[PDB]
Parts: C-alpha cells; structure tokens; sequence
C-alpha cells in the first residue's frame, strides 16, 4: 500500500532540537512536492514547509530560520530538522505529498507528536468532586497537575461506565495538565454504592484509586 | 488570500443534503481549491481537488462545485461516517490558505444541561490552591455560556473549560469548567456561583455554595 | 542606420507560453531604450547591471528579447536568484544577469470568460532549468517507482498546467506579458547600439 510513515516526535525543552523523519513507499520523495503540515491541539492545519522535485524549499514565516526541510533520495525519506523549538511548535506533524492543481495533498502520514515544554514528568494529584448535600446526583475526580499527557480514568475498575464523562485535559499556565472525570447516578445510590475512580498516569508510573463519597 | 468557511458548525441527520461553503477573498482559479475531511485524532483525507474533481476512492455522494470567489462542498445523502470536520484549501501557493473548517454534527432536539457545582476539597486546600468545578451534563446544542461569580463579582481570566465529543448514545454534549484561586484568595470570599446560559433554559440557572 | 524592431516583440498580437518562451535575436540596428522606459505603461521595468538612460549610450554584440506570459504573482520570479515553479521549471535568469525585465498586465488581452486555456506552464520537472534553458517536452511525469509509458494515472501526470485566465480573477492570478532584454557582450563586432 502507498504510505508515508513519520517518526521522531517526542518531548523536548524550549530552545532544543528535534529531527522528524517520513519514510515513503509507493511514491518517490525526490520526484514530488513534499510538505510538512502541523496541527496544534484544538486548532486547524498549518502548512510548515515544502521541498520541490528540483530541490527548492519554502517555509512558513513562523518557522523560518529555525526549521530545515531535507531529503535522502537513497532512503526515499523526507526530514524536518527543528531547532530553537518553542511551546507553540507543540503539535501533530504530518508529511504529505502535494500535487497542487493536479491533485490535492492526496497522501498523508499518520502523524507524529511533538511536545515542547520545560515541565518535568509529574504524576497527578486526585481530588474528590463530592456529591452535593442537597433524582440525579453527580460526582467525580479532579486529576490535577500532571505532565505529560496522557492520563486514563475508569470508575469502579471498569464496572461503572454508563453516564461517565471524562473530559479532555486543559493545559494550565503552570505547564501542567488537569482534567476532570464525572459520573451521574441515581441519588438514592449514594448511600448504598461505593464510587472509586481509578487514575493511571503511565509516564510517571502513577496509579491512584480515589474513593468519592458525600461530604 | 483568505478563505472564509461557513457555517462553523452544522447540524444534520442521516440522509440529509448538506452544503458547506468556502468564500475566497479575491477570485481564484477553480483548480486551486481542494476539500478535505478530518475526524478526531486522525490525519486529514483528501475529498476533492480542482474544486470539482472527486478523489478516487471517495464516495460519489461527495461533490464539489463553485468558481471565482464562491465554492461549495455538497454531501447529497449524509451517512453516519460523514459526521466530521471539513476544510477547504487554496493550493498552488506557498503558504497555502485553509478555511476555518465546518463541523458536521448530529442534529437532535434541544436538551437543557443539568448543572452541578463542586467546592474545592479539603485535601487540595491544605496545598494552597482551590479549584471550583462546574459541570454541565448532557445538553444540546453545544453552544453554552458559563459565567463564574464570586460574591456576585463576574470572573474573567481565571477559569478554563473543556467539552466532550457528541455522546454516542444520546448525541448530547457535556462541559466542565474549572475556576482556580489561591487558598488565601479563596478565603477572602463567601458565595461561589456558576451561572449557565443555554437555549434549553428559559432563564439562566445558577448553582452556588457558601464557603464554610 | 536602422531601428531595432522592438515593437514586433512588445506589441505582438500573441505571446508564447512561459514553458515555450519566445526568443527574438536582435542584431545590426539602433535601439532606443529611452522610448521603452518613457512609454511608462509598464507595471514592472527593472534593470540589472545597467541603467536605461545609461545603456542607451552603449553597444552590445547582440540583444535578446524573450517574451512570454505568466501570472501576476509570478512576475517576481523573473529575476536573478529566484526560485519557484516558473524560475525552476519554466524560465531561469542567470545569477549574473545583465539586462532588463519588463512586465505589464494583459488581462484585457489574455483572459476570457470561461477561461483562456491557451497559456500553460510546467508544473512537474525532476530538476531545475539552467539559465536560458527551454524545455518543451510533454512526456508524462513519473512520480513513483512504476513507469508511466505515456498514459496518465496515479503517480503519472501530464507535466503542464493551464493558467485558465479569467478576467475576474484576482490581479495576482491575472495574465502578465513579460519581455526580458539580455545584452550579449561577445568578443566580436558590436551590432546593436543606442
């Protein structure tokens, strides 16, 4: 099958460097307009750079003097060298083949994720979101101040799934992530059923089981 | 060249005819315009290029047309796998221009959220920070306004919020908003309130507690 | 003792496609470049290594007038040291270019309702043109490991694209007529003088 496979993304400090690779099969990188396009969390696509079949290159302004596109024809591979990285550059990076008016960007890689941050790996603190003291009751867990993504939350070791909403994390100004997970239940069950959220943060190897009861 | 895509989001049902428009700011060759589809966590996928040419492999219910400044993507009989975001793109230029995108989402009847407010836990308070959390549960449509109030003062710049994807069963949304304060700032005030404005509510609903 | 026929280049009824750009060789005549600049109906008139008033007091072995049509936004590529589709694959000026680049909007002439498909440019080429190189082949362009053998398909594209000029396009997409004056200084008798 025709494909492009990116690799090289990962965590990197602001000011640091990172090289992405895009190994191609079914198209010849050296004979195509080849582009890098990125997508920051929650935003749209942004074109980053291009290398023409003849070897000319171009770059988005926000990346000029920091990024270099290149290629190894013998390895049919496209590269993006990224220097002087910034928190902004955090994104999923796609390589794509560009046919211009003869066809769109018809072949895309699966993406590789680049996270630029000065935070250190840190497991979350898990705080109860305690059902009110006054039909349907709501309770949850606030999974606060962890890095990096991701975190996973189950309820009662997976026995409780219905009515659960685990929300996308927000990046706080501190550089740490925070998310909430909630469940709605019959208020009559608060006196009889136990409610435990199970939080997993693999990067810090942290596992937390927090019991949430009325306060 | 700027591309203005409208509407930002559209509600539709299976079997509907869906029309998405892309307005260019000057007048461009039809060969310059492509349409892409994207689903969450996935790479974009080319649907149409040169404004009307169907990409091989793409179902025939997708069709493009337009010229000059005004281009259109039409899905003639919406299928469940079509709920997704769609982007128009202006090719042949470096940098290319992208439209803002249109999210095609599942239409259903209006549903008011149930609203809950959660004070900070004692455990968190020992640590010097207070997070107050407001939950808006299973509402529709997605548009919703959360206003935090502290002793009836309207709060700005000290909250963050997050929204789920459309529920697989009832096609509603849920929203979580966190107001963050230092412990001392928290202790300077009494009434903590979350005020929710939504189409399904005749008047805004406020959930509050008194610190203590 | 005879006028250089600059009018039959600048005032020609039809212009070449940029990929098949036209070249008029100019010899054994007197050229007045002051009337050229003083026409002042040109959106671009840029000289490299010379000055119009100054070059009217000069002689050269030969003068070349190259003419073609591109899009407005591409006119900046007709200059030394530029890269891009036109400079790379259609018409390349040398780094040491000595001469002038003249352009004007030709929307009233070269665009038509429904599109003028006569004007084309080369979109796909494996390597850049050398300066003053002209490539007119129309071989199907092979973008992958499978050979094309003259039939279009996946990874197999016709190398030229039409401008499709329409009069209501944005100015950057409207046709511009371009004449490039190159001044050839050979170790030979000079035949073109002011």
């Amino acid at each position: 099958e025709v494909q492009l496979v990116e690799s090289g993304g990962g965590l990197i400090q602001p000011g640091g460097s990172l090289r992405l690779s895009c190994a191609a099969s079914g198209i010849t990188v050296g004979w195509n307009y080849m582009s890098w396009v990125r997508q920051a969390p929650g935003k749209g696509l942004e074109w980053v750079s291009v290398i023409y079949p003849g070897g000319s290159t171009d770059y988005a302004d926000s990346v000029k003097g920091r990024f270099t596109i290149s290629r190894d024809k013998s390895k049919n591979t496209l590269y993006l060298q990224m220097n002087s990285l910034r928190a902004e550059d955090t994104a999923v990076y796609y390589c794509a083949r560009d046919l211009g008016e003869a066809g769109g960007m018809d072949v895309w890689g699966q993406g590789t994720t680049v996270t630029v941050s000065s935070a250190s790996t840190k497991g979350p603190s898990v705080f109860p979101l305690a059902p009110s003291s006054k039909g349907t009751a709501a309770l949850g867990c606030l999974v606060k101040d962890y890095f990096p993504e991701p975190v996973t939350v189950s309820w009662n070791s997976g026995a409780l799934t219905s009515g659960v909403h685990t929300f996308p994390a927000v990046l706080q100004s501190s550089g740490l992530y925070s998310l909430s997970s909630v469940v709605t239940v019959p208020s009559s069950s608060l006196g009889t059923q136990t409610y435990i959220c199970n939080v997993n943060h693999k990067p810090s190897n942290t596992k937390v089981d927090k019991k949430v009861e009325p306060k | 060249i700027q591309l203005t895509q409208s509407p930002s989001s559209l509600s539709a049902s299976v079997g509907d005819r869906v029309t998405i428009t892309c307005r260019a700011s000057q007048g461009i060759p039809s060969s310059y315009l492509a349409w892409y589809q994207q689903k969450p966590g996935k790479a974009p996928k080319l649907l149409i290029y040169a404004a009307s040419t169907l990409q091989s492999g793409v179902p025939s219910r997708f069709s493009g047309s337009g010229s000059g400044t005004d281009f259109t993507l039409t899905i003639s009989s919406l299928q469940p796998e079509d709920f997704a975001t769609y982007y128009c793109q202006q090719l042949n230029s470096y940098p290319p221009a992208f439209g803002g995108g249109t999210k095609v989402e599942i239409k259903r009847t209006v549903a008011a959220p149930s609203v809950f407010i959660f004070p900070p836990s004692d455990e968190q308070l020992k640590s010097g920070t207070a997070s107050v959390v407001c939950l808006l549960n299973n509402f529709y449509p997605r548009e919703a306004k959360v206003q935090w109030k502290v002793d009836n003062a309207l709060q700005s710049g000290n909250s963050q919020e997050s929204v789920t994807e459309q529920d697989s069963k009832d096609s509603t949304y849920s929203l979580s908003s966190t107001l963050t304060l230092s412990k001392a700032d928290y202790e300077k005030h009494k009434v903590y309130a979350c005020e929710v404005t939504h189409q399904g509510l005749s008047s805004p609903v406020t959930k509050s507690f008194n610190r203590g | 003792t005879n006028l250089c026929p600059f009018g039959e280049v600048f005032n020609a009824t039809r212009f070449a496609s940029v990929y098949a750009w036209n070249r008029k060789r100019i010899s054994n005549c007197v050229a007045d470049y002051s009337v050229l600049y003083n026409s002042a109906s040109f959106s671009t008139f840029k000289c490299y290594g010379v000055s119009p008033t100054k070059l009217n007091d000069l002689c050269f072995t030969n003068v070349y007038a190259d003419s073609f049509v591109i899009r407005g936004d591409e006119v900046r590529q007709i200059a030394p040291g530029q890269t891009g589709n036109i400079a790379d694959y259609n018409y390349k000026l040398p780094d040491d270019f000595t001469g002038c680049v003249i352009a004007w909007n030709s929307n009233n002439l070269d665009s038509k309702v429904g599109g003028n498909y006569n004007y084309l440019y080369r979109l796909f080429r494996k390597s850049n043109l050398k300066p003053f190189e002209r490539d007119i082949s129309t071989e199907i362009y092979q973008a992958g490991s499978t050979p094309c053998n003259g039939v279009k398909g996946f990874n197999c594209y016709f190398p030229l694209q039409s401008y499709g000029f329409q009069p209501t396009y944005g100015v950057g997409y409207q046709p511009y007529r371009v004449v490039v004056l190159s001044f050839e200084l050979l170790h030979a008798p000079a035949t073109v003088c002011g």
